[PDB]
Parts: structure tokens; sequence; C-alpha cells
């Protein structure tokens, strides 16, 4: 009952969650550890 | 390119949801639930007037910003060894400022025709209010985007001419005329927007 | 229906505004720095 | 010489084949009276009195093939004349 | 086994049935004979067009091909999208259809069509002159021609495959290799003969057996074939094409 | 193109203007007529001081020599390139890093076998070709240890990635230095081509053809040359770069080639460089095959200059400036030699 | 006598032979597709170009039929 | 009768008609506008010949004008919502035709101006391909004209 | 009996029909023009032969227009509910067919132009491919017209 | 009194079927043209042999043609609303299966291109793998027409 | 009696104004600060005159509090739904106008500081560009003041 | 006349405020920390002059946190929903202005650390920019507090 | 009477706190640990000093647990819809604040261990940045607590 | 998150230990920290499974 | 010639979808029970993507 604004609220929460999880997934998939000056010893 | 790729991801997701709901609209017998007439009758011209003015100024300003930077950096990079360039090439910045001026003139012309309504009933109330608001954000969209495009074109061609000046300054005589065409694009947007405001009123 | 149109006005208009600001943000972050100077 | 055979042989072939099939089509429009199995199209909007005026139309439309065949024959004659210019 | 004496024929007819057009075949043969006439001329003639060289090198193909194409167009009664009126149509007359409890629906027919249900009692029967031209007008001709052409194409393919595979026997006997016969050729003929000759006899039997009067509850060959292939046999709800076929 | 202009100009206007202006900064043809008309080294100083170049012979030896002319041309080149590379940005900076890595591998092969042999490393410093930089450590004062340089150059020096192919410390002695340089040149070149293709804009469009030309021409010249050496055809195909039209076809005929005529036929498969073949007069007082190759390079450099939203303009300036230095020092050489019948081995660029 | 290799040889040959027989019997239907193609293109081009020969014109019908006729003739060939 | 605020679709049609022509003509005067400047240093004698694409991009903008002013002229309060749809379709069509034309003009003009910079005799053929670009723009215009008068 | 304003669908149909055709035409023109603009210096005798693909793009543009004007002739608010979306479907059909034709013609023009630049004889095969692209466009028109009149 | 908006489950089905055919075929010609330009610079005797994949670039257009005009002819004023869903199915089915086939045909065209540069004998294997591709399109035609008659 | 959420829109107007102003100013400081931080190793004497871009960025900053406080102290809950939307639009427009001004100014500052670093001559024209950027920001402001009460 | 769910606006305002404060602080600290880590290798004495940005990142944290506690001080279930509007707007708004600030600070710090390596007097310019942009942090905070109390 | 989901926004607060805290601690641990394992090669005698950033990564995770367990202890079926929103904001707040703190901690820890691999004196500045990061984490903790009990 | 950190620190530490066997102990400890994060996750999971 | 066998397995992937499509065509009718049609949907999706 009175869904007409609570569904908008759920939409806002869901897009906030999507933004956060997307940012973290982008920065965690593509984290930049340096990976230098010793990588040749292990290759 | 990952970030813009995620932007395209949300784009395609939005369109996917759109097609899904569009089909399910007629699958499950949704009886004209998206009443477009309800939407139009229930909207307000305050959105439309303020959109017109704000978008006009917005887009004129950012177009002028583009022109300002491209011309300015081209000129000061060229002047490092050929300082004579600026003495003839600084006028392009005045020109993009004039583009912004045209946009602002449209902004005031559109501000000429904004007023409150404070009415509740939609039916037969404010019939021409809708018409005038439609005209208003139409004019704002037109002016703003036209000024964007004049700005980018003027900026890049100005940079090209500015660093062509570096080798032979006599070429500035037969290259500056390019800006006239973009100015025609600006004054065209002005004419169409004037006609948009010419025969409109809120009632 | 299936929504509240009263705030749906603000929703769609604000979404247009945030799309324009999204273009603005793509351009504002398009900045990126330079290397050493020439001397 | 002028308008050699290398570019008029096409006109010759086209004219000959055209006269052939238009005489066949005129024969099928005036003798068969353009039976509908062979020719559905017809130019009337009111035929509720009888089939006689539809027959008159069948001769009318078959009349249109005579001018066709005759001036294709003229074109073929002119093409032969162009060819003979050697 | 040189396959020239078999391709030399079957390639023509298969192009011709894939090219079932009368006047187009006529034009193709006209061009082919035009090349035939000037053979000795072109042999003492120098040109650079190499597609033209590959075609007059293979003129013996195209002339015979075009002859069979004309003949196939004669089958289909399709000379430039039209049919020749032999006037053997035996489908409808005035007193018959009015005698089928009908009259003056053509007053309302200005907006409608009114397909006639079959079995009038006096019409039908064979058309010796090929395809009856009446279909060319009917807009439901698609169903008739689709079923027809699909079935004959499948059967022609079956016949060609079954004939062509038999040359492996000539190979096996000429080279005194019955080792390729024992664990080879024989089961091959077995499975193909069963799997496709069964379908052939099925369609022949259906065409010879059932009429439009028994159209209700009439099965289809598709459903029978898939039921056989799937191991699925319902206990009822679908009558056999013949007794004991399970 | 589609992406640039709105984004090119923002961070490339300065460098585009700079390459245009420094194309204009080369010696004018009137200056060249001044160069040939003095036939003396003191006057050579006199009028090079009066042009864009010159005014750089201060604090130099009173007996002006040709080597000084070479040094000043090369100093102008390296100064202009330090000017361009100092101001750069990750894509184009990386591009210019590639432009420099060729000379890097050259100088690095100069450094190697200065330490397998018992020679000083301070001895090596003044002899490096310019642009070499080598401000990075672990390669200096190595105590004449091959493994120390091996690890120094896998670890510290930026071009270590290409030495993943040159490994095991065995090739240092058993194998030639020059063949090692050739493997590194190939591997680096193909890596550069792949980097160019990754940036799929007009950069890729303008840099693909010239890299294919360079691969094709180097395979062409090397195939001509090694008819008088000890090398088999499969080890031969091993070291031809993959990034060339030849790899589709033309490299096979070069492998089959054994003399001047098979390679002539290879040139004849492609009209573009057949023309470069028939310009191989090699006459005493004219240009040679290598000069026609440099001429075609010059033409492609002009073609790169025509376009303006890519990065091949800087490579074009590289090749043109190298040709220009070759011209000016050659003129100085023939002025000192006093032999005016043989001044003609230089290619004016602009 | 390589038992395994020859066994696999015969196995692949039988598998491909049977499955190819099935796929080839399916592929024969291209005949049907092409026959449909010839038919359909014939009547559609007829109803498009040469159908315009019908018109109420009593004198200029054939006269325009000239270029209409040449048009479909070159097109159809 | 005329339903409530029936004008809307035409009110947006004029805007679309002019603004998408603003994208096409702007790109057209951008591309050649920069390429001509790049060429001018080497040889200025062909500069006015090379200007030809720019004014033609202006002509694309003029097509936009004609459609827009037609829509505005027919724009009134008593709109049947039939002509409003006609105007919207016309504006979108002509605008995006101008966009396609502007892109083709810009790229072909840059390629052509540098090509003629290398060799003079290609100028007229360059202008032929450029004329074709305007032919496409004209088809866009005439479709919008049909809709504005329906 | 008929839902009102089915003619909007025909309006958007004619629009889309010329839209996607114009897109394809611009795509073909850009590529072909840029391709010739380089190599007319080295093979100027092929300048006359180079017109063959661009007029093919022009045929695509023509096809866009002819469908647009057909739908305009058949457009009316008094549609029986069964003829306006026909215009919509046919317009989308033919337009994007023109788009595909422009794609193929432009890229094949790029490949074949340097093909003939090396060796003059390759022209005939190139023209064969151009013929095929046009055959595709023709099929698009066939089905489009069938839906247009039915 | 059939439901309103009924015939368009036929119209859009036909349109979409030929839409995807148009995409697939054009991509086939794309890759074929690039490949033939590559081959014929060095192997002229293989030109007309490499024209062979080009003819199979067109069959994707032929299959979609068949299905499209079958749907067109079978479309009527009022539908039973059980055949039109079959038309939508079959259209999308054959169209996108053919688009996949067209991708495969273009790229295997490139494969045989790079194949026959040294050894003309590979022509036979090229054609063989090429036959393996269009069988999918014919399969799609099979199921599409089974639905169109179901 | 007024529709709900009336003050909410004014609060967003203030928020939009100040955000875009802060974004532009932070951009200006970021780019100018990198330029000044790294350049002054070689020409330290320009350090006391590079504050001009910094205070120019500050002035682009300042356009916030004027409009933002005009909102903050003049905002109420009893609005007729007309004022609040005006403040929303005005805040947005002036804000992102200032954002664009800063987008120009920071990068102008870096390019300018390097330019004057080479030679002191270009400094006057560089500052000329900066003042034009401030004029742009002021345009945004004056329209904001128009919408404050209009 | 207060719609329910009013606590949501206030809590999300305070949340988003300290959220964005933490984000900006992390940016500044992380950038400056990498800089100072790679710098004290060769001049340890610069630590006392490279840690001021850390202090001012702390100051931004204090900004977000005073905002958070202040908003929390005026929160309950049945708020009027007219003050919570300001709470939400300001809470988002000041915090994201802090993002802009601290991001610019971290960039300028990355540059200034390397700037002051060989030339100690650049400390003055470093601090000159550093105080300035944090005054812009305050700039935002002013409107933050004014609306938090309005 | 009570709106739906009114006893569950706190559940998602606890969830989000755990989410963003786990992401943060994991990222910081990975980033610092890479550098730690790098500099263990040449200086294993400082591993214990380089354990310290990982210890505070654990500690900021403990902050996340304090919020999570308190929220779990402050949940039941009959919530009045405002403590639930409070705990939602609290949990997401603290979680992502710990996330950004862990980001900064990790990257600065890698840089710091790189730097201190030549000089253990840099440990003092490393600890200075490090502690401040958990000060930020503590601030997020404090706001989460006050909201969870408000 | 725990597995993510565990994998990265483990790869780094096992690579580092490929030169120095001592690192093994410290590497394992760095992993222990992430498994303590896992402990936290299971603790709250237990709370909500018995709530 | 012996490297065609993976292509034969590709043809087998082709016959698969046809088998299932014929099954669906069999069990399809006009007024389906409304709980077989989704089974057909899922079957087609599953077999087709497994073929993928």
């Amino acid at each position: 009952l009175e869904y007409s604004v609570v569904f908008n609220l759920v939409l806002w929460i869901m897009i906030g969650l999507a933004l956060a999880v997307i940012i973290t997934s982008y920065n965690i998939w593509n984290m930049d550890p340096g990976y230098d000056s010793i990588i040749y010893r292990m290759t | 390119t990952g970030l813009e790729l995620l932007y395209l991801g949300i784009f395609v997701a939005f369109w996917a949801c759109m097609v899904v709901v569009g089909i399910c609209y007629t699958i499950f017998d949704l009886g004209f639930r998206f009443d477009v007439a309800w939407f139009l009758t229930e909207t307000s011209p305050f959105m439309w007037s303020n959109l017109g003015i704000g978008l006009a100024i917005s887009l004129s300003v950012v177009g002028a910003a583009w022109g300002i930077y491209i011309t300015g950096s081209s000129i000061i990079g060229g002047g490092v060894k050929a300082p004579r360039i600026k003495t003839k090439n600084l006028v392009s910045i005045i020109f993009c400022e004039a583009v912004a001026i045209y946009g602002i003139i449209m902004a005031i012309v559109i501000s000429n025709m904004a007023e409150p309504f404070s009415a509740t009933e939609p039916k037969a109330i404010g019939h021409r209010n809708y018409h005038a608001g439609y005209s208003m954000f139409g004019a704002g969209l037109t002016v703003g985007l036209s000024n964007l495009f004049c700005g980018v074109c003027v900026g890049i061609v100005g940079s090209g001419a500015a660093l062509a000046d570096a080798q032979n300054p006599s070429l500035f005589v037969k290259i500056l005329i390019v800006e006239i065409f973009g100015s025609a694009i600006g004054l065209f947007g002005v004419i169409v927007a004037i006609l948009q405001t010419s025969r409109v009123k809120m009632g | 229906g299936f929504f509240s149109p009263g705030i749906w006005m603000g929703l769609l208009t604000t979404l247009f505004m945030l799309f324009i600001f999204t273009y603005g943000l793509h351009m504002i972050l398009s900045l990126k720095t330079m290397d050493r100077f020439d001397d | 010489l002028c308008c050699g055979p290398k570019l008029a042989a096409c006109g010759i072939v086209l004219s000959a084949w055209g006269v052939i099939m238009l005489i066949m089509l005129g024969i099928f429009f005036n003798v068969h009276s353009a039976v509908l199995i062979e020719d559905v199209p017809f130019t009337e909007k009111d035929f509720e009195n009888g089939p006689q005026n539809i027959y008159n139309l069948y001769e009318q439309v078959s009349y249109n093939c005579f001018i066709a065949a005759g001036l294709y024959l003229l074109l073929g004659g002119f093409s032969f004349c162009q060819v003979r210019l050697n | 086994i040189n396959p020239a004496p078999y391709t030399v024929i079957t390639f023509p007819f298969l192009f011709a049935v894939m090219f079932g057009d009368f006047g187009h075949g006529i034009l193709m043969t006209l061009f082919a004979v035009w090349m035939v006439l000037r053979e000795s001329r072109i042999l003492s003639q120098k040109h650079e067009n190499e597609m033209f060289s590959m075609v007059f090198s293979g003129r013996y193909i195209i002339l015979l091909m075009g002859l069979f194409s004309i003949y196939t167009g004669l089958i289909y009664n399709d000379c430039f999208s039209k049919s020749l009126n032999i006037f053997g149509s035996s489908w409808s007359v005035r007193p018959m259809f009015t005698q089928g409890n009908w009259t003056e629906e053509t007053l309302l027919g200005s907006s409608v069509l009114q397909l006639n249900p079959a079995i009038p009692g006096v019409f039908g029967g064979p058309y010796p002159f090929g395809i009856d031209p009446i279909w060319n007008i009917a807009t439901n001709k698609l169903t008739f021609l689709n079923s027809f052409k699909m079935k004959m194409s499948v059967i022609l393919g079956i016949i060609h495959m079954l004939f062509g595979v038999s040359l492996s026997l000539f190979n096996h006997i000429y080279f005194k290799k019955p080792l390729n016969i024992y664990f080879g050729f024989i089961p091959e003929i077995i499975f193909m003969s069963s799997l496709f000759g069964y379908l052939v006899i099925l369609i022949f039997y259906k065409w010879t057996a059932y009429d439009a009067h028994s159209s209700r509850n009439a099965p289809s060959l598709l459903i029978h074939f898939i039921n056989m292939f799937l191991f699925s046999y319902p206990e009822s709800g679908n009558a056999m094409l013949y007794s004991g076929q399970k | 193109s589609f992406f640039p202009e709105l984004y090119f100009n923002v961070d490339n206007g300065y460098l585009e203007g700079l390459v245009r202006g420094l194309k204009a900064g080369v010696l004018s043809q009137a200056d060249y007529l001044n160069l040939v008309q003095c036939e003396t080294l003191e006057d050579l100083k006199l009028h090079l001081q009066s042009t864009d170049y010159g005014n750089f012979l201060a604090n130099e030896a009173s007996p002006l020599t040709v080597s000084v002319i070479d040094d000043k041309l090369k100093e102008k080149m390296v100064v202009e390139f330090r000017h361009m590379r100092n101001h750069a940005y990750e894509p184009l900076a990386s591009f210019l890093d590639f432009i420099t890595y060729s000379y890097m591998i050259d100088n690095v092969i100069l450094l190697i076998t200065g330490t397998l042999h018992q020679r000083s490393i301070a001895e090596l410093v003044p002899k490096c070709h310019p642009l070499g930089s080598f401000e990075q450590m672990e390669a200096v004062n190595i105590a004449q240890t091959p493994a120390e340089l091996y690890n120094a150059i896998l670890v510290d020096t930026p071009l270590a990635a290409f030495f993943q192919d040159c490994i095991s410390e065995q090739d240092l002695d058993e194998m030639n230095i020059e063949i090692i340089r050739n493997t590194l040149y190939k591997a680096y070149l193909e890596s550069f081509y792949k980097f160019c293709t990754l940036l799929g804009g007009t950069t890729a469009d303008a840099m693909c053809p010239i890299l294919e030309f360079e691969a094709d021409r180097r395979a062409f010249i090397i195939t001509i040359n090694s008819f008088g050496t000890e090398l088999s055809k499969e080890d031969r195909a091993k070291l031809f770069p993959h990034c060339g039209r030849l790899y589709p076809e033309g490299l096979a005929q070069l492998a089959r080639a054994d003399d001047y005529e098979q390679v002539k036929n290879v040139a004849d498969y492609y009209p573009e460089y057949k023309l470069l073949f028939e310009g191989a007069g090699s006459n005493p007082g004219d240009k040679t095959l290598e000069d026609r190759f440099f001429e075609h390079e010059v033409k492609l450099n002009k073609l790169a200059f025509l376009n303006q939203f890519h990065f091949g303009v800087f490579y074009a300036f590289v090749k043109l400036k190298e040709q220009e230095c070759r011209n000016i020092v050659w003129i100085a050489e023939c002025i000192a030699q006093r032999h005016r019948a043989k001044i003609d081995n230089y290619i004016p660029i602009f | 006598f390589d038992f395994g290799d020859t066994m696999v040889h015969q196995a692949i040959h039988t598998i491909e032979y049977c499955l190819g027989c099935i796929s080839n019997t399916a592929s024969y239907l291209r005949l049907w597709a092409l026959s449909l193609a010839h038919a359909q293109l014939s009547e559609v081009l007829w109803t498009m170009v040469i159908h315009i020969g019908l018109h109420v014109r009593s004198l200029a019908g054939g006269l325009g039929l000239f270029f209409i006729f040449a048009a479909f003739a070159t097109l159809t060939v | 009768n005329n339903p409530e605020y029936s004008s809307f679709f035409g009110v947006m049609g004029a805007s679309s008609a002019m603004v998408f022509s603003a994208m096409g003509a702007a790109y057209g005067t951008a591309k050649s506008g920069t390429g001509i400047a790049a060429m001018s240093v080497m040889r200025p004698e062909l500069i006015m010949k090379s200007i030809i694409p720019v004014v033609m991009a202006g002509i694309i903008a003029i097509y936009g004008l004609v459609v827009a002013v037609l829509i505005a002229n027919s724009l009134t309060d008593g709109i049947t919502l039939y002509r409003s749809f006609l105007q919207l379709g016309a504006g979108l069509s002509v605008g995006l035709s101008g966009l396609a034309a502007g892109f083709a003009i810009g790229i072909v003009g840059d390629a052509g101006v540098r090509g003629t910079a290398q060799q003079p005799r290609l100028f007229v053929g360059m202008i032929l391909i450029l004329i074709f670009a305007e032919v496409l723009g004209l088809y866009g215009l005439i479709v919008a004209l049909i809709l504005s008068t329906k």
C-alpha cells in the first residue's frame, strides 16, 4: 500500500548500491600493485 | 577504456529493461497504463521555462569555454618562438565570448515570458501555458546546442589557424573567414529561437 | 497506476540534468597532467 | 562508320524479342480476351450489368499492342540500318 | 568409375528443377545456340574476357542445361510468372456451387472471398497438362505449392543419394575388395534403404489412401516420423496410418 | 578523426605547433646555396652563424673540422628532441620513448662487450651516441661480470622486457653481438607495431604503412647484403620482422633469393618500391639506392605532415632531421676535402 | 598393425558418413528453397514493373509501354 | 476539434530540424576549416578553391533553416496533432540527413584538400564527390519538404 | 473501429526509411572519397573508374527517398488500422538495408581501390562485388514494396 | 472482432527476418572483398575462383527473401493470432541464424584467402569448409518454414 | 495548500550551484598547482605572479556564496511551486557555467605558466585569456541573479 | 501535512556527508603518502614540510564529521520533512565539494613533492596553493552549515 | 500501520558495513602485502616493522565489527522505521569509509616499504600516515555508533 | 574479499620466498589476517542464523 | 582432409538445435496449456547455449 514512492526509494537505494559495488569492482579488478624490479627474477 | 565501457553497460541494461517492459505491457493486458495524455496533462511548464533559460546559458557557456581554451593554448604555444601570433590571433577569444553573448541574449529573451500559474485543475486550465513552455525549452535546447557546436568548431579551427600563423603570418588574411560560417550557425540558432518565441503566450 | 507522477516530473527532469552533468564530468575528468619542462 | 554494330546488336536483339512477345501478348489479349488466369488486371469499377463491356475493354487493351509491335519494328529497322553502316 | 557419364545428365536436370522457368530457359538456350553458330569464328578469335572463355569452354554444359530448364518450366507452367491456359480447369461451375446450398454471396463478396470447402461431389481429378493454372490466381496457392515442392524435392534428393552411393559396389568388386563389403557397404544400404525408403512409401501410401472426406483425424507424416524416431508412441489420440505399423 | 580534435588539441596543440615550426626551422635552400658557395670552413662558420643553426662554435677548436660540424648538428637534434620529449604525456611520451628505444638498443649494444672485455666503464661514457641518457644504475661498475650486467639490464634498464628473448648469458660469448642486436631490433619493432595497433586511431593509420615499409626495406637490404656471409635461410627467416606486407607474401621469395636478380623480382612484385630500385644509379656525383630509400622516407614524412590528428608527424620529423644532419655534415666533409666533383650524396628535405 | 589408429579411422569415417548422410538429405531442400526463389521473384517483379501496363489510357498506353518494356527487359536479363 | 496543447510535437520538430543541422554543418565547417589552415602554409594559391566544402556545410545549415521556418510558420494554437507529427518527422529527418552529410563532407574534404595540396589536378574530382554529398543532403531536405506540406 | 493516429507510425516509418539509408550513404562516401584522395596521384587514370561505387551509394540514397515519398503518398489519418505500421515496418526494413549496403560498399571500395592501384585488371572483380551490394539493396526494396502496397 | 494491433506480429516478423539477413550478407561481402583485394595482387589466376564465396554472400539474402515474402503473402487484415507469433519466431530465428552464418562465411573467407596465397590446391578445402557454413542458414530456413506452416 | 517538496527543489538549487562551483575551482587549483609546483625549479622568479590563475580560480569559486546564500536565507516552505523550480534551474545553470569556466582556467593556467616560463613576453596575453574566462563566469552569475526573482 | 519517511533524508544526508569526506581524505592521504614515501629516500628533512597536506586532509575529515554529528543532533522519526530536505541536500553537497577539493589537493601534492626535491624554496608555493584550496573546502562548509541550521 | 520493511534497513546496514569493510581491508592487505613480500627479499630484518599496516588493516576491520555487532544487537521485529534507516546509513557509512581508508593504507604502505627498504628512518612518517588512516576509520566508527543508537 | 587478499598476498609472498625461505612465516601471517576477516564474516553469519 | 573432423562435430552442434526445434514444433499448438510453453522456452535456451 502506497507503493508509489517506496518503490522509488528502493530504486534510489539500488542505484546507490550499484554505483558503490561497481566502483569497488572496477578498482579491485584493476588494482595496480607496481609489479616491478623483481618480476624478471621469477620469469 | 573500462569506465566508459561500464557507462555503455548501464546504457544497454537500460535499453534491455525498456524492451522487456514494453513487451510485458501487451503480454499481460496492461490497459493503456502508460497514458501519455495523463503524463502531458500532469506535467508543468515551470520545468519547461526554467529548462529553457538554464540550458541556453549552460550550453552557451561551456561552448565558449571550449573555444576559449583551444584558441588560447594554441596561441600561447605558438607564441613561444613567434610572439607576433597573438597580436592578430587573440580576436578568436573575443569571438567565442560573442557566441556566449548571443546565448545570453536568447536567455533574456526567454526570461521575458516566465510567470507563475499556481493552478490545480489541468482540464481547460492553462491551455496556452503548455504551448508557451514547450516553445521555451525548445528555444533553450536549440540555442544551447548550437552554441556548443559553434564553440568547438571555432576553437579547433582557431588553433589550426593560430599555429599556421607561426610559419607565415600573411596567411591569417585568408584563414580568419572560417569563423564567419560558425557565426552564421550561431545567428541561425538565434533566428529560429526568435521565431519560437514570436507567437507564444501563457493563458 | 504504477508510480507517483508528482515526483516523476522531478525524476525525469533531474535525470536529464544529471546526464548533462555526466557529459560535463566525462570532460572535467578528461584532464590529465604533463611531463617535465623544456630546459 | 556511324553507330557501329558493336553497340547496335543489343538494340537488334531487344527489338526482335520485344516484337515476338508483344505479338504473343496481343494475341492472348484479343483472342483469349485476356482470360483472368493470364491477366488479372482490368480497368473497370462498375460491371454489374454484364460482361460485354469487359469484352470491349479486352479489345481496347489488346489494341495497345499494335503500336508497340509496329514501332519496335521501326526501331529494329533503324538498328539494322545503323549496323549496315560499315 | 569415371563419373562423367552421370554428372553429364543429372547436373542438367538438377539445375533445371532448381531453375524451373520456361522462358528463361528459352533465352538461355537462345544465347547458347548463338554461341554454337559462331564456334569456328571464335576459335580463330582473340579476346581477353576470361569469364567468356570459361563459358564457351563449357558451352556443352549450358546448352543441354537450358533445354532441360525449358522442359522443367513446361512442368511448372511458369513462363514468366504465368501459366498457359489449356482450359482443363475442372473445379467450379454456377449450378453446382449454387446446388451446394449457396447463392449470391458475391453481393457481400465485394469485401470478402469465401473459400469453397472441398468435395463438391463432381469436381477434382487429375490435370494431365502439369500444374492446373487455377492455382496461379489463388492466394492460398502457397500451401499447395509448398507442400508439393517440398515433398518432391526431398524425394528427388533421396533418389539421387541412393543411386549415387551404389558405385562403391563397382569399386569394391573391380578391386577384389569384398573386405569393404562385409563390414561396410551392406549395413550402409540397410540403414539408408530403411530410413528413407520408408518415408517414400509413407508419402505414396498417404497420397493413394486418404481423401478430403477423411481429412478429419488425418495424421501427418511429420508426426509419425518424429514419433518413430523419438521412441515415443502415445497409447491413443492419434490413429495409425495403417494397422500394425507400430 | 572521430575521437580527436575535441581531445587532440587540448593536450597536443603545443606539440603540433612545435613540430610544424621546427619543420620550418630547418635551413632554407638559400642557406644551402650559401653553404655550397663558400668552399671554406671559416666562412662555413661565418654563414652558419647567420642562419637558424650555428652560433654554437663558441669555445671550440680554432681549426674547424668536419667532426665538429657533425657534433653541432647532432647537438641541435638532441636539443630539439629533449625539448619535445621533456613536454609529453603518457600516450605520446610513450610514443617518443619508442622513437628513442631504437637508439637505446644501439647504445646498449655499444655498452655490451665493453665489459666482457677488460675495459673501463668511464671509458664508455663519452662515446655513447646522444639521447642515450642511461641515468639508471646497476649497469655501471659491474666488476666485469656478465651476470651482473645480465641482471642489471633485466631489472633496472627500461627496455628489459625485450631481453626476455636474449637470456641464459650464453649468447654473450657463443653468439655474435650483431645478431643479438638484430633479434632485439626485431622484437622491439614488432612490440612497437603492436602498441601502435592498440591505439586504433589515425596514429595506427599513419604508422602502420611506414612500419611495414621499414620492415620490407630492411628485409630487402639485408637479403641483398648477406649473399657474402655465413647464414642459412631458416635462421634467415627467423630474424625478419613479422610487421610487413612481406610476411603475407614476398618474404618467401627473399628466403629463396640468392643473388641480385631474385631480389630485383621481389621489388617487382610491388610497384611502390620497384621505382625505388631503378633509382639505384650509384654514379660518382649522384645518389644511390639508400638515397632513394631515404627519399621515399621523405615523401612519406611529407604525407604524415599532411595529416594533423595523429603521431607520425614526430617520427617524420625524426627521419627528416637525420637526413638533414647527414646532408650538412657531408657538405662540411666535402668542403674540407676540397673535392667539389663529389658533393652530391645528400638529399635536401625542405 | 596399428589397431587403435585404424579403429579410430573407421570410427570417424562411419560417424561422419552417417551424420553427413543425414545433413545431406537435409541439404537437398535447397532445391525447394531455390524453386521458391525463382517463383517468388518472378511474380513480384511482374506485379511491380510489367503490371503497370494496365491503365485507362487509350492511345498512350503502348507508347509508355515502350520504355516500361525496355526497362524490365534489361532488368530481367 | 484541436486537443489540448496540440502544438507540442511541431514545437520540438522545428528545434530538432535546426539543431541536428547544427551538428552536421558544424562538423563540416570544422573538418575542412582545420585542414585548409593546415594546408595553407605550403601553398596558398589553392585556398579559395579548398574553401568550397565550408560554404556547403553552411548550405546544410540553410536546409535546416528552411525546414525550421516552415514548421514555425505553420505553428499555431489550433494544431490537429497530425501536422505536429508531420513536422516532428520532417525535422528529425532533415537534421540527421544534414548530420550524415556533414560527416561525409568533413572527412572527404580533409582528405581532398591534402590530396590536392600534393597534386593540383585532383580538385575537380574532389568537388564531384563533394557534390554527391550535397545530393544526399538534398534528399533529406525534400523528404522534410514533403512532410511540411502534408 | 480504427485506433486514432495510426498515421504517426507511417510518419516515423518514412523518417527511419530515409534515415538509415542516409547513414549508409554517408558511410560509403567518406571511405570511398578518402581512398581516392590519396591514390589518384599514383594512378590518375583510375579517377574516371572511381565514380562507379559512389553512384552506387547514390542509388542507396535514391532508395531511401523513393520509399519515403511512397509512404508520404500513402499517409493519412484515415488508415484502417492495418496499413500504417506496414509503412513503419517497410521503412525500417529498407532503411537499414541501405545502411548495410553502405557499410559493405564503402569498405569494399577501400579494399578494391588499392587493389586496382597495384594492378589494373582487378577492377572487374571489384565491380562484381559492387554489383552484389546493389543486389542486396534491390532485395530490400522488393520486400519493402511488397509491404508498402499490401 | 479480432484484437487491435494484430497484423504487426506479421509485419515486424518479416522486417526483422530480412533485417538480420541484410546484416549477415553485407558482412560476408565485407570480409570477402577485403580478402579478394589481398589475394589478387599476387595471384591473378585465382580471382574468379575467389569470386565463389561472393555468390554465397547472397544466399543469406535469398533465404531471408523467401521467408520475408512468405510472411508478406500470408499476412492478412485479421489474423488468428497463432500464425503471427510463428512468423515472429521464424523471422528472428532464420534471420539471426543467418547473421551468425554470415560472420562465419566472411571469416572463413579470410581463412582461405590466407590459405591459397602459396598453394592453389587449398581451393578445394576452402570450398569444403565454406559449404560447412551455409548449412546453418539452410537449417534456419527449415525451422522457420516449419513454423510458418505449423 | 502548496504541493509538497517545495523547499526541496530550492535546496537542490543551492547544492547544484555550490557543487559545480567547487568542481570548477578544484579543477583550476589542481591543474595550476601541478604546473606551478613542477615548473618553478628552473624559473623561481615567476612564483609570485602565478598567483593570478590561483585567484582567478578563487573568483570562479566566489560565484557560489552569493547565489547559494541568496537561496539559503531566502528559502522557505510556503512556495507556490514556481519559485523553487526557478532556484533549481538557476543554481544548476550558474553552477555548471562556473564549472566550465574552471575547466578552461586550470588548463589555461598550466599552459600559460609554461609559456611565460620559456620567455616572459606571452604573459600579458595569457592573463587576457584568464580575464575572458572570468567574464564567462560572470555571465553565468548575472543570469543566476535574473532567475533569483524572475 | 508532513509525509512520513522523514528520518531517511536526514540520515542519508549525514551519511553521504561523511562518506564523501572519507573519500576525499583517502584521495589526499593516499597521493601525498606515496609522494612522501618515495621522497624521504633522499632528503629526510622534508618530512616536516610534506605532512601539512595530511593535517589538512584531517581538517576535511573534521568538516565531514562536524557536519555528520550536527545533522544527527536534529534527527527523529516524525521530522517535519522540511528540515530533513536541507539535511539531505547539504549533507550530499558539502561532502562532494570536499571530494573536489581533496582530489585537487592530492594532485597538487603529487606535483609539489617532486617539485621541492632539488629546490627547497618551492615550499612557499606549495603552501600557497595548499591553504587556498582548503579555504575552498571552508567555502563549501559555509553553505553546509547555513543550510544545516536554516 | 507500520510501513513494510521497517525492521530491515538496519539489516542491510550491517550487511553494507561488512561489505565495504571487507572490500577495504582486503584491498589494503593485498596492496601492502605485495610491497612487504617485495622488500622481504633484500631486507628480511624489517618484516616485523612492516607487519604494522596489516595489523591496522585488522583494526579497521574491528571497527566494522563494532558497528556490525552493535547493529545486530539493536535489531528486532518491531522497529519504528527510523532506527532502521539510521542503521542503514551508519553501516554503509562506516563500511565505505573503512574502504577508502584501506585503499590509502594499502597504496601508501607499498610506497612506504619501498622507501624504507633503503632507510628505516622513514618508518616514522609511514606510521604518521598509517595512524591517521585509522583515525579516519575511527571517525566513521563514531558516526556509525551515534546513528545506530540515535 | 578474504580470498582476493589471500591470493594476492600469497602470490607475492611465495614469489618472494622463491628467493628467501625465511619469508614463508611472515607470508603465512599476512594470510592469517585475511582468514581473521573470514572469521568476522562467519561470526555475523552465525548471529543472523540464530537471531 | 583429416582436420575436417572438428567441423563434423560443429555440424553435430548444428543437428542438435534442429532436433530440439522439431520437438518444440511437435508439442506446439494454438491454445497451449500455458505451462508447456515456458518449458519449451527453457529447453530451447538450454540446448542452444550448450551448443554455444
